[PDB]
């Protein structure tokens, strides 16, 4: 959901 | 290339 | 919350 | 503002 220091988006 | 680039808070 | 993001290639 | 090792949005 942003630019935090836990991923969201990580690999695909 | 290849790394989280979007993250959470 | 202070990680630098995005990057280029 | 893509994939990558160095920074293009770093802290803002």
């Amino acid at each position: 959901g942003g630019a935090g220091h836990v991923p969201e988006y990580f690999v695909r | 290339c290849g790394t989280p680039i979007s993250f959470y808070c």
